């Protein structure tokens, strides 16, 4: 849809988000893509305020999140450091 | 079955 990019600056616990998705487990039936579940309260997504459950994530700084498995999701995710572009697009 | 993870 619309691409939006997010800047997040990492907090102590972390982006303060959960996800699903990726090749090998579907969070919706025929697609691969990652999507946010969850945005816990206190955290920096929280707090910033842009990112929404059901986004799609897109990329985190110079890595791609368009149909990788989980874990090269995962890892692109946590191996970041302190300051953050989230490439995002909202459901339609 | 399907993987959440914390990030």
């Amino acid at each position: 849809a619309a691409i939006m990019e997010i800047k997040l600056i990492k907090g102590p616990k972390g982006l303060g988000f959960s996800i699903a998705g990726g090749v090998g487990n579907q969070h919706i039936p025929g697609d691969n893509s990652i999507y946010v579940t969850k945005i816990i309260e206190g955290g920096a997504a929280h707090k910033d305020g842009k990112l929404q459950i059901g986004d799609k994530l897109l990329a985190v700084n110079s890595v791609c999140l368009e149909e990788v498995t989980h874990e090269e999701a995962v890892t692109a995710l946590k191996n970041t450091s302190d300051f953050v572009y989230l490439k995002v697009a909202k459901p339609t | 079955n399907e993987k959440v993870s914390c990030v």
